[PDB]
C-alpha cells in the first residue's frame, strides 16, 4: 500500500 | 487530512485506503488479520482497504 510514517 | 477511524492528525504509522483514497493510522485498524505495518509500507507491499471500503 502506498504509506508514511510521521512525527508533526 | 487526518485518520479516517480517529480523526485526528497525530504521529504514526499511516496507510492510504486503495478504495477511497483517505489516509488512517495503521495502528487504529483492529481488525483480525491484518498483520503488520511493514507488510504494508514494503514495495509490493499488501493493499490497504479500509474498513468501510471492505464491505
Ligand atoms: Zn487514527
Ligand atoms: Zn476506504
Amino acid at each position: 500500500a502506498r504509506t508514511k510514517q510521521t512525527a508533526r | 487530512e487526518c485518520c479516517l477511524i480517529c480523526r485526528s492528525s497525530t504521529a504514526g504509522d499511516w496507510v492510504n485506503c486503495g478504495s477511497c483514497g483517505e489516509w488512517a493510522h495503521f495502528g487504529c485498524d483492529r481488525r483480525p488479520g491484518l498483520g503488520a505495518f511493514k507488510d504494508y509500507a514494503k514495495t509490493d507491499g499488501l493493499e490497504y482497504v479500509c474498513p468501510n471500503c471492505s464491505v
